[PDB]
């Protein structure tokens, strides 16, 4: 394809590269919202995080401070 | 107004920050003006013969078979024995030696001694 | 080696976002990445930093091709200071180049993100040294300003190169290259990690506040 | 029989048969270029295939083809190891290789 | 083995009595075919040497050594052939006999099975390199160069032979098989610190070692490009040799008398590694690496290992043809332009392309580029040094460093850049050149193919 | 095969699973497998059994030469020459030996540490405690004669390792 | 393929064009021959300006000792035709 | 012509191959050196035909 | 470049390349163009100031002034035009310039092709020889016997006469050689 | 050499020279591929103590980093057969002291 | 995080060292104590050759994980299951750990208590 100067003018364009260039960008976005939808935990996480201030002192095994 | 600029030898100071060029004299107005006239000369020199038809070869310039000569054979015959040449001297070409053979004997003495005592981790040392 | 990577990484980052030659900025990113890779090594995760050896090849490559489109076509420019707007008068560069910025960033679900999050968690995950961490979170957030760097004053606002516009990437050969990078870019990395087996064991207990803290960073 | 040894060593080999014919009537025209970006290409593909042989089924190997020299008790030979990094990165490797000579090819069409 | 000594001395007459204009091309042929005769002596055993005679014997040391002589011969016919063009046909055959004589007792030397006679063909190599210098050599230092080099060899190996006549009358012979079968330690003596002395300094000086090196650039840089080419190829190793031979009788005193020779071989493998840094004359540059590469040999035969020797004797032919290549490479632009500075002529890739990858090709050969023969004996002799003491790595290292920044920067000042502009007598490179340095260099490659047949009898 | 000596180089049953697919998918690995050997090892083995048949018209072969045992250097009177000699070269060719006994004992501990994979450290316990005792009696023979070693240098050597030995296990009976 | 090859009508044209889009030159009273100083009546910062212009829209720098002494179009247009070897 | 490069670029040089790695480096000891294929509890070997046995009781913690 | 340089610079020369230099080292920090035009506006109108100073010596003391103002607020790392001595294309096409000398010692095989171009490069060798001594002539009638003051050169004063020193000006390589 | 005005017409562009001028006793130190003197935007001993001071700071908070490690609040990880005693080099003829890690 | 803070910043003494653990006995203050236990004997993960870091008390869900890999190869998606047993498996231990960390930090807790108090007694 053949495409002239334009002295201060916007280059001339070409409609396979506009439909190329949205075409992966929209590849990308919909890959990553799909992604997303199927495997949230490899963001937001899987397991809970356990708190360790509210465990009981019987679960631990330790005696109420008698010995 | 501003912090100023200090000039070293590795970053040496600016043209238009030296004083040397806003306080000009005549004097070094005729400076500057047989300078140009001896680079004028050396360039019409030059470039009589490099656009000579009839030259083949290689335009001797006595410049750079000065620099050679000088960088080469006339340091001997302008050496003159000094406290500074002697002091130099001994330093670098004595005490290398002697801080490397100190570091090495120190080095393999304690490997023998070690050797003979009886633990280096000799394991698997085949190849010597 | 954890020391060296984390200095390495945060330096490079710093020199990186004053730069005004574009390949120099992507030169300062490669070296900050390489630092990166040191400090996965120094934290025993040697298969993690060959992941990222692997997955930081295609975006890497990949924007630096895209440097070179953009500088083929403003008349061997190199200085982002004389890149106007380039969003419109070139769409496939600045898409291929919008996702390389991504992928490199680690935004989630690309080829970056597979390794660079895991790096960055495992990080966090480990007995290491405080500054060398502190060093590392620092570089992520640099890593995403000098992103921001090259793609504000590349290709938003306004000519700034020559009148006499050249401007033109209709060409096959760098289009098919550039694709094949790009598809690399976003799909290597989901295929490649779930085809390699477990080399180690992951990290599947972690605070809230501390699985974010790339993402966090990255948006600092 | 293990078609890994050979398809990894080949990929290795063809890379040198452009540089063989760097005297031929071929590196002084035009189609050079075209030439050597194809070997890629072609050693891309090939290097695909081990690649699938350790996703399967985790073949790793050592090959000592060649022996060099044997001083007393330590011998040198041409050993390739074709662990699970070396099979990963090759093609890898030569996936960007491949897309930058062809960006070369118009990038570098004045030179 | 005097299928090669005969037919050299046959080189003789022939070259005698050839008719003016072959001259060239009957001494290069008939070198060739001694060359291709001498190859056969490769085929060593594995145990003991191969003696031909009572007066001759050959091992896998002096081998390799011999082929090097042997082909270095036509590689020096076909340098000398131009800038002797206007020259006479009776002095050209003056020149050629001259080569003759000192190939004839290079290859007596290397074979020569007891000292005496080793020490007299030693000696004798000095008159036809001497004549060469100093009636051949171009400027007016050749007389000096010429000086410098007779005395600092003489100087030193004059005690030698009196150190070896008194070794014959204390042990009844000088035969190498009976001196290294009937050995016996040297005690710690004042007596045997001079004897060890009087046998090592002779090869010191010829190596050269470092402070005795003075002789090495003068009569290099002074010297015709053939003779440059025996000196840096063959005769440098002449001092290995002797080295490599001697040691067997100096043990186990060489323990602590190699202290002193190690350093000034470390350090000084530095300074002059330094030296080709700021040389503004490319023959000087070479001549000093050359001395900086003897010093890693001298600390491989000093400190006696079984790598060390193997790392030796690689690293001493490597050299040889290494720096034979140098020098004829830079004796091209000499010829071209007639003057040593190597800022004259620069950017000379623009205008001489095969010569210019001749160029790179022998700088990285010089540099220790893998897997070559020269990277390979370097090697070896690093991994016994660290063996030796482990602090020998950092000076090695910088050596290492030192001698690729050189290299390249050779490379870089005479070939990248832009051309000198009034320089305008710069011909094609013609095809006695180019066959020259091929020559010169294909070997070497040929010769990291199979590397065993460098390595010494310790292989 | 029996190109070599299997006691001598001494590998294990080699046991692999069999396939078991979870999966009605195609394999991509087994039909390329067999493209491969259709294409490749069939003319391969074509060409390898045409050379074979070639080679088995003209056979001859080739011998081991065999070294007598002469006398060592312990049985050598202090300037005879000749018995020296022998002593010497037959000492030379026991090194050379024993450097290639070294090297076969290497090979088998690299070819343990591949095989083994990530339990190297356990199942090639055998074959790094027969690489020690080996390279320690090579060690104790031939180390530290350094260049221009021979007979006599080592039997020195021996002979100052027993007598250290004897005064210790004499010093030991004496408590 | 590069930029086209650029000839000396081209050049010319866009020299005139730069200086009529200046404020401080009267674009029918400039030709190719007005000299800057005496036709036109500008100063010495405003030629320099007019040659920074110049170097902007070429994309090329031309060098003080150089740019001081172009005082007309036709000097400018011959000093950027024989940098370039236009000649034609 | 169609198809000549796959033939000369790639099918001699890895017939080439694939006999000197078949014929001449697998003839000696060594030369070639494969991982251990892993074995899990459930397969059942090639030669031997023997059934490794179950991994033992699962406690099944979901 | 082509410019004989003088024995020295006169104080607008130096005022006028400082203006140059801050100019570009100011469009260096502003890289938005209205931005620039408007400090450049005032740069311009800041130099405008004192130019109507009749007093040298303040003058050149203001001079001084700006010089160090400059050198405290230069950029660090100014935008260089590509092909300039500092730019990233400085000297990128040095290694395709060949002097034109070089095709004397082509084969004759090789000047088998080209044969109208050999022949146009014999007129201009004929052209050469026939003009050098009239060039070297006319050299030696201007200059004053104590050598030439400056390294500007003369033109031709005749009709048939050429500019003395010429071949080498007019038969450079060229700027895209290749 | 690099000091020198590019912009003048040199008998030896790259090397800024002309035929004839003297020659200063360290030209090839001074080649412009080597050693440059040239001005600097920030002083001398100015870019000497930024500098220092840069890789001195880092050095010291990599130092407090390393005397004052981060880490989680977990136990050490547990592993079943005595650490994994025979697998971690082996030596089978010994039975060591038993590592025992119970139910928490 | 807040126990570096604590540690680095308040009594380090009342903190659990982690290199330096366990400090108390392992009946301390449990009763009964139950020995863990391991589902893969050790010839089973050295046939597997699974690793010697990945050879800990979850290496049978690992196992099976490989085994699952291995055996459905085209089809890459088909081990989920297996994949979140072998996590869990480890999130479980990870709690463990973590539960052995609190135990240890307020036994040191309940330690300096019991002889600060008993300090204070000894002052009568
Ligand atoms: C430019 C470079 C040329 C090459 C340089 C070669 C260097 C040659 C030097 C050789 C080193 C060894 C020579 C002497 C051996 C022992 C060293 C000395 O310190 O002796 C000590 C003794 O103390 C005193 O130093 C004695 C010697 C005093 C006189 C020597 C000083 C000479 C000055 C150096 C001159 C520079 C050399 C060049 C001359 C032209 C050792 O104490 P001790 O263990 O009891 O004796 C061991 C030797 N015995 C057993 C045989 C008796
Ligand atoms: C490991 C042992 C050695 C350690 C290093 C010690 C320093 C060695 C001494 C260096 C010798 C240099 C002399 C010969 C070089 C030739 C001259 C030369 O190359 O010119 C300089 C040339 C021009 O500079 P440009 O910026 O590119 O300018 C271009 C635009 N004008 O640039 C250079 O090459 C300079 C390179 C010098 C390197 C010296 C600094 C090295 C210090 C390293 C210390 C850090 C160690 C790393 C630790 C890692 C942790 C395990
Ligand atoms: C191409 C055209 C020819 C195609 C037809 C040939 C097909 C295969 C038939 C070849 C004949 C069999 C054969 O190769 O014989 C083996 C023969 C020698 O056997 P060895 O015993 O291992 O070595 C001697 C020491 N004992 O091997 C060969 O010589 C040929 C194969 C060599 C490998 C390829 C060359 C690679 C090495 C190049 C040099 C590299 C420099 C040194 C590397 C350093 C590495 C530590
Ligand atoms: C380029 C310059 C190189 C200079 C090298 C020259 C010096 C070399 C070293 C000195 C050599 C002299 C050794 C003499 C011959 C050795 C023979 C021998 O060792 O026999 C000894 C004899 O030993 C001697 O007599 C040696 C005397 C030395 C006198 C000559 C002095 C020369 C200069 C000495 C200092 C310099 C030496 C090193 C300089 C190095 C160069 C810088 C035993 O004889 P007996 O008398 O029977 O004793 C045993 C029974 N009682
Ligand atoms: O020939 P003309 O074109 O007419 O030139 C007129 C000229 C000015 C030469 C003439 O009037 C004259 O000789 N004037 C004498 C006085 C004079 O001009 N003194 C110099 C003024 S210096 C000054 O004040 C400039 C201020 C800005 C300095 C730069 C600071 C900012 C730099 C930072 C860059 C980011």
């Amino acid at each position: 394809v053949h495409i002239e100067p334009r002295y201060r003018q916007f280059p001339q364009l070409t409609r396979s590269q506009l439909i190329q260039a949205e075409f992966f960008s929209a590849t990308m976005w919909f890959w990553i919202l799909w992604r997303f939808w199927h495997d949230s935990d490899a963001v937001l996480g899987h397991f809970p995080y356990p708190d360790p201030s509210q465990w009981t002192d019987e679960e631990l095994g330790i005696l109420p401070d008698d010995e | 107004s501003f912090p100023k600029y200090k000039p070293s030898r590795l970053a040496t100071l600016p043209a238009t920050l030296d004083p040397a060029e806003y306080d000009i004299s005549p004097e070094t107005r005729k400076a500057q003006a047989e300078r140009l006239a001896i680079r004028s000369r050396l360039k019409r020199e030059y470039l009589l013969q490099y656009n000579d038809p009839n030259r083949l070869g290689v335009i001797e310039d006595p410049a750079l078979i000065r620099w050679t000569y000088a960088r080469s054979a006339n340091i001997y015959p302008n050496f003159r024995p000094t406290p500074k040449t002697s002091l130099l001297g001994a330093l670098f070409g004595i005490g290398p030696l002697f801080f490397w053979y100190y570091v090495f004997k120190t080095d393999r003495d304690k490997k023998e001694k070690l050797i003979q005592e009886g633990k280096l981790d000799q394991t698997f040392n085949i190849s010597y | 080696t954890l020391c060296l990577g984390a200095i390495t990484t945060l330096f490079t980052a710093l020199c990186a976002i004053t730069q005004n030659d574009i390949k120099k900025i992507v030169a300062f990113s490669t070296s900050s990445q390489l630092g990166l890779m040191m400090v996965t090594i120094g934290i025993n995760q040697p298969h993690l930093a060959f992941l990222h050896i692997c997955m930081h090849a295609f975006f890497k490559a990949m924007l630096f091709m895209c440097s070179g489109s953009i500088i083929h076509s403003l008349n061997d420019e190199q200085d982002i200071r004389k890149m106007g707007g380039l969003y419109k008068a070139m769409p496939f560069t600045t898409t291929a180049l919008i996702i390389g910025s991504l992928a490199l960033t680690g935004m989630p679900y690309l080829t970056g993100f597979y390794s660079k999050d895991l790096i960055i968690e495992a990080v966090n995950m480990s007995y290491t040294n405080a500054w060398a961490l502190l060093m590392t979170l620092i570089a992520t957030s640099l890593t995403a300003a000098y992103s921001t760097r090259i793609i504000f004053f590349a290709f938003l606002g306004k000519p700034r190169f020559p009148p006499l516009v050249l401007i033109n990437e209709n060409n096959p050969l760098l289009i098919n290259s550039i694709k094949r990078l790009l598809i690399g870019s976003i799909f290597a990395g989901f295929i490649i990690s779930n085809n390699i087996p477990p080399m180690t064991v992951p990290n599947t207990t972690m605070p809230l506040y501390m699985k974010m803290t790339a993402l966090i960073v990255t948006i600092m | 029989m293990n078609p890994f040894a050979s398809l990894t060593l080949t990929t290795l080999t063809i890379l040198t048969i452009p540089i063989m014919m760097s005297n031929s009537n071929i590196y002084k025209t035009n189609l050079y270029p075209n030439y050597v970006k194809t070997t890629v290409s072609y050693a891309f593909t090939l290097s695909l295939v081990p690649l699938l042989m350790f996703m399967h089924t985790g073949q790793e190997m050592i090959i000592s083809n060649w022996h060099w020299m044997t001083l007393q008790t330590v011998e040198l030979s041409l050993s390739f190891k074709m662990d699970y990094f070396s099979v990963m990165f090759i093609p890898v490797a030569l996936f960007v290789t491949w897309s930058i000579m062809e960006f070369s090819m118009w990038y570098m069409h004045s030179d | 083995m005097l299928k090669i000594i005969i037919p050299t001395t046959m080189l003789l007459p022939m070259t005698w009595m050839s008719k003016h204009n072959m001259i060239w091309i009957n001494a290069t042929v008939h070198s060739l075919l001694i060359s291709l005769i001498s190859l056969s002596l490769l085929n060593q055993l594995g145990e003991n040497s191969l003696n031909f005679s009572l007066t001759f014997f050959s091992d896998s040391l002096s081998a390799p050594l011999l082929v090097l002589t042997t082909w270095l011969l036509p590689l020096m016919l076909m340098a000398s052939q131009s800038h002797l063009s206007k020259e006479t046909t009776t002095r050209k055959k003056l020149y050629i006999t001259m080569l003759i004589l000192l190939q004839l007792f290079l290859i007596m030397t290397f074979t020569a099975t007891e000292l005496i006679l080793f020490y007299i063909l030693f000696e004798a190599t000095l008159v036809p390199t001497l004549i060469i210098i100093t009636r051949w050599g171009n400027q007016t230092e050749r007389l000096n160069a010429g000086l410098y080099f007779l005395f600092y060899t003489l100087a030193g190996s004059l005690p030698l032979l009196v150190a070896l006549v008194y070794i014959q009358n204390t042990t009844g012979s000088l035969n190498f098989l009976i001196i290294h079968y009937w050995s016996h330690p040297l005690s710690n003596s004042w007596s045997n610190i001079f004897m060890w002395l009087a046998c090592i300094m002779a090869f010191m000086v010829k190596m050269p070692l470092y402070g005795l090196h003075l002789w090495l650039p003068k009569a290099h840089v002074e010297a015709p490009i053939a003779g440059s080419m025996v000196l840096a190829a063959v005769l440098l190793k002449l001092g290995g040799y002797g080295m490599m031979r001697i040691t067997t009788i100096l043990n186990p005193l060489t323990n602590y008398m190699a202290y002193p020779f190690l350093m000034l071989s470390m350090w000084g493998m530095i300074m002059t590694s330094s030296i080709c840094l700021r040389q503004t004359d490319l023959k000087s540059l070479i001549a000093y690496s050359s001395v900086s590469h003897m010093a890693l040999v001298i600390v491989a035969i000093m400190i006696q290992t079984p790598w060390s020797f193997m790392g030796a004797t690689a690293l001493m032919i490597a050299h040889g043809l290494t720096s034979s290549m140098l020098f004829c490479l830079a004796n091209t632009n000499y010829e071209r332009v007639h003057s040593r500075t190597m800022i004259l002529a620069r950017g000379l890739q623009t205008l001489l392309p095969l010569m210019a990858t001749w160029w790179l090709v022998a700088s990285l050969t010089n540099l220790a580029l893998p897997p070559s023969i020269n990277l390979i004996g370097e090697l070896f002799i690093i991994t016994a040094s660290f063996s030796w003491s482990n602090i020998t790595i950092i000076l090695m290292g910088m050596n290492m460093m030192i001698t690729a920044l050189y290299s390249l920067y050779m490379l870089i000042t005479t070939q990248r850049g832009k051309y000198t502009h009034h320089i305008n007598n710069i011909k094609p490179s013609f095809t006695r050149e180019n066959a020259l340095m091929a020559l010169h260099i294909l070997p070497l490659l040929l010769l990291t193919l199979n590397p065993k047949m460098i390595l010494g009898p310790l292989y | 095969p029996d190109s070599w000596d299997k006691d001598v180089y001494p590998e294990p049953p080699r046991r692999t699973p069999a396939p078991a697919p979870q999966t009605s998918l195609p394999n991509p690995v087994t039909y390329l497998t067999k493209i491969f050997d259709l294409l490749v090892d069939r003319p391969v083995t074509l060409a390898r059994e045409f050379i074979e048949q070639q080679h088995a018209k003209n056979r001859y072969y080739y011998y081991h030469r065999e070294f007598r045992r002469v006398p060592d250097i312990t049985e050598c009177e202090e300037k005879d020459i000749l018995c020296m000699f022998e002593a010497e070269m037959q000492w030379r060719r026991d090194y050379k030996v024993d450097q290639e006994i070294v090297n076969i004992i290497q090979e088998r501990l690299k070819a343990c540490q591949q095989r083994e994979g990530e339990s190297y450290r356990q199942n090639c316990a055998k074959e790094l405690e027969q690489f020690t005792q080996v390279s320690k009696a090579f060690q104790d023979r031939y180390s530290d004669l350094g260049a221009h070693y021979s007979a006599r240098k080592c039997l020195a050597k021996q002979k100052q390792r027993m007598l250290a030995e004897r005064k210790a296990a004499k010093e030991a009976a004496a408590a | 393929s590069d930029a086209p090859p650029l000839t000396l009508e081209a050049i010319k044209d866009r020299v005139l064009y730069v200086l009529k889009l200046y404020d401080k030159i009267d674009p029918e009273k400039l030709s190719v021959n007005s000299h800057f100083m005496k036709d036109l009546g500008l100063d010495s910062l405003d030629q320099v300006e007019i040659i920074m212009a110049m170097e902007d829209e070429f994309g090329f720098e031309i060098p003080d000792i150089d740019a001081e002494k172009l005082m007309c179009p036709q000097e400018i247009v011959d000093y950027i035709a024989d940098k370039k070897d236009v000649y034609e | 012509r169609h198809s000549i490069f796959a033939v000369t670029h790639v099918l001699i040089p890895v017939w080439i191959i694939h006999y000197y790695l078949k014929y001449h480096v697998t003839a000696k000891p060594y030369t070639v050196v494969e991982r251990k294929p892993r074995i899990f509890p459930g397969d059942t070997i090639l030669e031997t035909g023997e059934v490794i046995p179950l991994m033992k009781e699962f406690p099944d913690q979901h | 470049a082509f410019s004989a340089p003088a024995a020295y610079l006169t104080h607008q020369q130096k005022v006028l390349r400082l203006y140059k230099r801050a100019l570009r080292h100011l469009e260096s920090w502003c890289v938005h163009r209205d931005k620039y035009r408007y400090f450049a506006c005032l740069m311009r109108a800041r130099f405008d100031e004192h130019k109507n100073e009749k007093d040298m010596v303040k003058a050149t003391q203001l001079l001084r002034q700006a010089e160090e103002e400059f050198w405290y607020g230069q950029h660090p790392q100014p935008y260089i035009f590509p092909e300039s001595p500092g730019g990233t294309s400085y000297e990128r096409y040095e290694c395709y310039k060949v002097p034109e000398w070089c095709l004397d010692d082509w084969h004759p095989s090789e000047k088998a092709m080209y044969p109208d171009y050999f022949a146009k490069r014999e007129q201009w060798k004929r052209l050469r020889r026939e003009s050098w001594e009239r060039e070297v002539k006319q050299l030696q009638e201007e200059t004053p016997p104590g050598g030439p003051r400056t390294e500007a050169l003369p033109p031709a004063r005749k009709e048939g006469d050429l500019p003395p020193l010429w071949w080498h000006i007019v038969t450079r390589p060229r700027e895209r050689p290749m | 050499q690099q000091e020198r005005d590019p912009w003048y017409d040199w008998d030896h562009p790259d090397l800024r020279l002309n035929w004839g001028e003297p020659i200063h006793w360290d030209l090839d130190m001074y080649i412009r591929n080597r050693v440059d003197t040239s001005p600097t935007p920030v002083s001398w001993n100015t870019m000497c103590k930024h500098l220092f001071g840069f890789v001195a700071f880092m050095l010291f908070m990599f130092w407090v980093g390393e005397i004052y490690p981060s880490y989680q609040p977990v136990g050490p990880k547990q592993y079943p057969y005595n650490d994994l005693y025979l697998e971690r080099g082996g030596d089978p003829t010994k039975e060591p002291e038993p590592v025992v890690h119970y139910e928490i | 995080g807040a126990h570096l803070a604590r540690r680095y910043l308040g009594d380090a003494s009342k903190e659990p060292d982690p290199l330096r653990m366990p400090t108390f006995p392992p009946d301390y203050g449990f009763p009964e104590r139950k020995e863990r236990e391991m589902v893969a004997t050790q010839q089973e993960m050295n046939d597997a050759q699974l690793m010697l870091q990945q050879r800990d008390y979850c290496a049978h869900y690992l196992i099976q994980l490989l085994k699952c890999k291995r055996d459905s190869f085209p089809n890459f998606l088909a081990c989920k299951h297996e994949q979140h047993d072998w996590d869990y498996c480890e999130h479980l231990d990870y709690v463990k750990r973590m539960k052995e960390f609190e135990r240890e930090r307020r036994l040191l807790q309940r330690k300096k208590r019991r002889e600060q108090r008993e300090a204070e007694m000894a002052r009568g």
